[PDB]
RNA sequence: GGCUACGUAGCUCAGUUGGUAGAGCACAUCACUCAUAAUGAUGGGGUCACAGGUUCGAAUCCCGUCGUAGCCACCA
RNA sequence: GAAAGAAUUAAAUUAAUAUAAUGGUAUAACUGUGCGAUAAUUGUAACACAAACGAGUGAAACAAGUACGUAAGUAUGGCAUAAUGAACAAAUAACACUGAUUGUAAAGGUUAUUGAUAACGAAUAAAAGUUACGCUAGGGAAGGGUAAUAUAGCGAAAGAGUAGAUAUUGUAAGCUAUGUUUGCCACCUUCGACUCAACAUUUCCUCUUGGUUGUAAAAGCUAAGAAGGGUUUGACUGUUCGUCAAUUAAAAUGUUACGUGAGUUGGGUUAAAUACGAUGUGAAUCAGUAUGGUUCCUAUCUGCUGAAGGAAA
RNA sequence: AUAUAUUUUAGUAAUAGAUAAAAAUAUGUACAGUAAAAUUGUAAGGAAAACAAUAAUAACUUUCUC
RNA sequence: CAAUCUCUAAUUGGUAGUUUUGAUGGUCAUUAUCAGCAAAAGUAUCUGAAUAAGUCCAUAAAUAAAUAUAUAAAAUU
RNA sequence: AUAAUUGAGGUCCCGCAUGAAUGACGUAAUGAUACAACAACUGUCUCCCCUUUAAGCUAAGUGAAAUUGAAAUCGUAGUGA
RNA sequence: AAUAUUUAAAAUCAAAUAUAUAUAUAUUUGUUAAUAGAUAAUAUACGGAUCUUAAUAAUAAGAAUUAUUUAAUUCCUUGGAAUAUUAUAUUUUAAAAUAUAAAUACUGAAUAUCUAAAUAUUAUUAUUAUA
RNA sequence: UAGCCUUUAUAAAUAAUAAUUAUUAUAUAAUAUAUUAUAUAAAGAAUGGUACAGCAAUUAAUAUAUAUUAGGGAACUAGUUUUUUAAUAAUAUUAAAUCUCGAAAUAUUUAAUUAUAUAUAAUAAAGAGUCAGAUUAUGUGCGAUAAGGUAAAUAAUCUAAAGGGAAACAGCCCAGAUUAAGAUAUAAAGUUCCUAAUAAAUAAUAAGUGAAAUAAAUAUUAAAAU
């Protein structure tokens, strides 16, 4: 509903920033969560405007609405407010006025997701290709068995990466603050703190 | 047009004296906005929460179990002392005065009340 | 920072050189006219500008600052 | 087993903080309450932080006095970081320091206090415009870059096309090229006409060819090859352009310092004169209108057009 | 029971608790305490007036008791 | 009266000497807070600010609260 | 009006932003003023051609000028204050 | 063969290094190409020539592009050893055997060294005449 | 005026610059469950909140044949169910200049030790010049993730630096000219010729692709792996 037009109460101008190249191997929003088939970015990290996203959504919908129990999950919201000065105006003299909403999209991230009752995968693939024709990146069809993109030419299965109880790890190799707290909890300090 | 071209300078609010550093009485160990560091052993605190040394010694940053979730800056009277000092041991104190070996000076001091 | 002189009724204005709550004025009802209205008579509200003293007796004198613009000073 | 107390643990600083925002604050800096109303005191302040100077900030300690607290102690205004202004010249007090012959005085000094210089390190107590009649010293304290726009193309194809997205058409969004427009940058300080044109091809005509339920024929439409040859004369306007008239096989689009003023012109743009409308108190002014109105050059080199001499044939 | 005299009371006014997030003295000091939101309710009361209630007691001290 | 000399006041582009900030098409110039600021500190531009400041708060809730009531004392009665 | 007129004249009046001695309006005459039309004329032009004289050119004599860091001073593309 | 993905060393396998060590653990490395798309104005414009190899047939050429490498090739632990190569000499019948060598790729600065000269300073000397 | 530069000097002078040690844990050995030594591992005394990472709280975004709160319809005789409309909850998934509960490296930075002394700091007395900067790389603000643009941050070079390379070249890659000499090591860059110097190995390309200034989506044709 509000993914292409956030309702920040205090509307305000924003700096340009940069699209996060996720050097640490994030895989956040790079996985199929809601649907069966999806459309992910394949190229270098890119900014997608609100209008472009809307058009992609519309393109996808043409295939989704005919389906029985058809659904489209829009995975990303255009949260960054972009202002622009005109091409007509000189440089300097303040910042330009609000123009459009935009989203910073890392390399591996999923944009859309679909799942119908009577949805064959070929149709879904076609729809997602047609959606990609309207967006500024280069995109890729992603199924539930197809594995998570991280880099431009690199891949990963989330099933592989290890599970860890971090409290236990902390206890094993404790910080100074934690040790101080533990000492405080002990009786030769707790009795004589005198509050 | 109307531009937002106005800002105060930076308040120089780092630590002004570091761990293991020799100090003198009066010297500022920390400038800060509110007690990020609390005044520890042999150390005072000012109006602007500025930690300053009460005695000559060695600046030490530490945690104390009595005050968990609070960082401290204190001044150890020597380099030998671990400055979160043992609680039930006697306080390491500085006399900090000198006897008036000079006779006249001693006499003057005796006279003065 | 000091010094003035003015601020009655909803409107306009008296009154002022002390022993007064007065006047038309626009406003609502009767009156008169064929039927309007001009004209004739009904009444209307004032802490006599916030607020204290001297004469049994001051709206008027004296006397605190509200207020309105002045005036002086200081203006390096 | 029960009651009461002491409390501890968890959570919380999201409330509250005189006031912005940030940091801090429950051990509370927040809140309530007694006393008080004192420390919103007086002389010396080292040493640090910050820092060009001028200033600014934290502050141990020594001495005088005060308030609260059983005491320990705490208080030199406010949880902190804004809340401000130099000298000079005046003004008011206190000080007992100087007292221009001596004594008084005046006047100056010390100490405390006063009002502003917001263009806010404050030039004076006190200062706005105009010039196309202008002058001097200097500085540059279309080309180049860019490609948002513009022009052209490509991919995908919603949708028109009597039916069929792709004969022809092709929304909004996607990917490029160009440096032909309008911009942006600031390295770098004249429009049109005439004359002669050279180059490009993104081809307007002519030649070859693919597609065209939308190629029966004929006219077309669209696309590929193709730059050999060719591609206008008049009325209006300074105009390029545009409107129209009459033609043409066609009347293509650019580049060349938007080719070409040491080749011509000077209608536009342009200074001195003048008037009009508007603006201004005015001098005068204008992304205004109108009449008038100033540059010249024998060619040294390059280059090109012709013509000789010398030469190694 | 009634008369006079001399007095006394009635000026009728909130805090009764070291009060603790209604409002009020914004700097000192001493002592003490904890806010807010949300939720469940309740006369007018309704989304929005007020009041109530809403985390855990192991160990410790004292008291009574099987 | 008026004229002249000396003093004093009103008026003046009549006339003379000067001036017309730095940054911009009325707005910004001093101070504080955060971001920009890249985990010390500092850090700019006609950068973004729900930006904020030229302050505000004091002489006050007092007085009374132990020798007392007739008579007699004054070792506290 | 012209084959065709952003010019000229006539007329209309949302006069962006006319107006009465900063005069208003309509005429006769005048004007090397400015704009437009008709006639006549023409080398202005279609479209240039021929001729004449003075230069230009050559020989003799006399003899400048601006300019000039030094020059043994080609094209193209690239580069580069 | 057919259909549909992916173009990957994360997982997986293989190979190598390091810790106890015939194994385990940890680390490191290994996963497409071509063409079209393609484009303006003085003149082709990798700096230019030019570069993709070919038997017969050479004492002889065969990227001068892209990617990963080496300094002849293979094991052992920069070094040695073996292997063939190449060149040469000797001996024997243009070949065979023996042995010697080459294997340190090279170019390259006004860098460094060496080689000499100068000045200045520091520290030692020698000779000659604040010695 | 300070910053940076120069000259002359001063010491009860190393205060300067660089690194190490400093910590945590494990195993082994020796003393009294602790201490010391040895070895190994760990981005390893103190200070920090950027990258990264994350969705906690704040600010934002999405989904539920899930639950609650009411509303709009709807079927039988006001009660009830369903298809729902918003809010709240629950669960799952997401991001931000002014969010950071996790969190680097670089950084700031302290003592002693070692190494630099033909070297540094500090102080004293004196002289300046400079206050138009440029480019390259990285991280940003503005611009349009445009500019040989603009604004600052860090480093280097140019400025003021000749020499080799990058065709030519202020700022790029090497390297700092006291004067020569030219044997030896070389740097960056090169070794068919122009032009100083070359031979190999294994793959791939056939397009002159390319050969020192890499042009995109997309299309076609192959090639591997599943
Ligand atoms: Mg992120
Ligand atoms: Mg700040
Ligand atoms: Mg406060
Ligand atoms: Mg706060
Ligand atoms: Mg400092
Ligand atoms: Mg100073
Ligand atoms: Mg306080
Ligand atoms: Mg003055
Ligand atoms: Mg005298
Ligand atoms: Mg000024
Ligand atoms: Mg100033
Ligand atoms: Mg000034
Ligand atoms: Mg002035
Ligand atoms: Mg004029
Ligand atoms: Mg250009
Ligand atoms: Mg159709
Ligand atoms: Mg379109
Ligand atoms: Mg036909
Ligand atoms: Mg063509
Ligand atoms: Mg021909
Ligand atoms: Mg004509
Ligand atoms: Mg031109
Ligand atoms: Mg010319
Ligand atoms: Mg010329
Ligand atoms: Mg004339
Ligand atoms: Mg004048
Ligand atoms: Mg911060
Ligand atoms: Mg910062
Ligand atoms: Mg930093
Ligand atoms: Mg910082
Ligand atoms: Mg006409
Ligand atoms: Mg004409
Ligand atoms: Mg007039
Ligand atoms: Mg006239
Ligand atoms: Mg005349
Ligand atoms: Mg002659
Ligand atoms: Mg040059
Ligand atoms: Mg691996
Ligand atoms: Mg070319
Ligand atoms: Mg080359
Ligand atoms: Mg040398
Ligand atoms: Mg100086
Ligand atoms: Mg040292
Ligand atoms: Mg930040
Ligand atoms: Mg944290
Ligand atoms: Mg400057
Ligand atoms: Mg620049
Ligand atoms: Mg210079
Ligand atoms: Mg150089
Ligand atoms: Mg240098
Ligand atoms: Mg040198
Ligand atoms: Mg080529
Ligand atoms: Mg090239």
């Amino acid at each position: 509903k509000h993914e292409y037009a956030p309702r920040f109460k205090i509307v305000q101008k924003k700096q340009k920033g940069r699209v996060p190249v996720r050097t640490g191997g994030s895989i956040k929003g790079s996985t199929l969560q809601f649907g069966k088939y999806g459309l992910r970015l394949k190229s270098e990290g890119i900014r997608i405007s609100a209008q472009q996203l809307k058009e992609a959504d519309n393109a996808i919908m043409r295939y989704v609405r005919p389906l029985n129990n058809g659904h489209l999950w829009r995975r990303l919201c255009t949260n960054v407010a972009v202002c622009i000065k005109g091409n007509e105006t000189r440089m300097g003299k303040g910042k330009g006025g609000f123009d459009h909403w935009m989203v910073r999209v890392p390399t591996g991230k999923i944009l859309f997701e679909i799942n119908g009752d009577d949805l064959h995968e070929k149709v879904a693939r076609e729809a997602f290709r047609k959606a990609g024709t309207k967006l500024p990146g280069v995109y890729e069809f992603v199924s539930l068995d197809s594995l998570v993109r991280v880099g431009l030419h690199s891949f990963k299965n989330p099933k592989d990466d290890p599970v860890k109880n971090f409290y236990d790890e902390n206890a094993k190799k404790p910080s100074k603050k934690y040790l101080n707290i533990l000492k405080s909890q002990e009786p030769q300090y707790k009795l004589f703190r005198g509050r | 047009s109307r531009t937002s071209m106005k800002d105060s300078a930076g308040r120089r609010l780092g630590p002004k004296k570091y761990e293991g550093q020799d100090v003198s009485t009066g010297e500022i160990i920390m400038r800060q906005r509110g007690t990020k560091f609390y005044p520890g052993e042999n150390v005072g605190i000012g109006k602007d929460h500025s930690i300053f040394a009460l005695e000559p010694g060695v600046v030490r940053y530490y945690l104390d179990p009595f005050h968990p979730k609070r960082k401290f800056i204190g001044v150890a009277l020597r380099r030998d002392l671990k400055l979160p000092s043992p609680h039930f041991e006697p306080t390491v104190r500085r006399f900090g005065r000198f006897e008036l070996t000079n006779k006249r000076a001693a006499y003057k001091e005796e006279n003065s009340i």
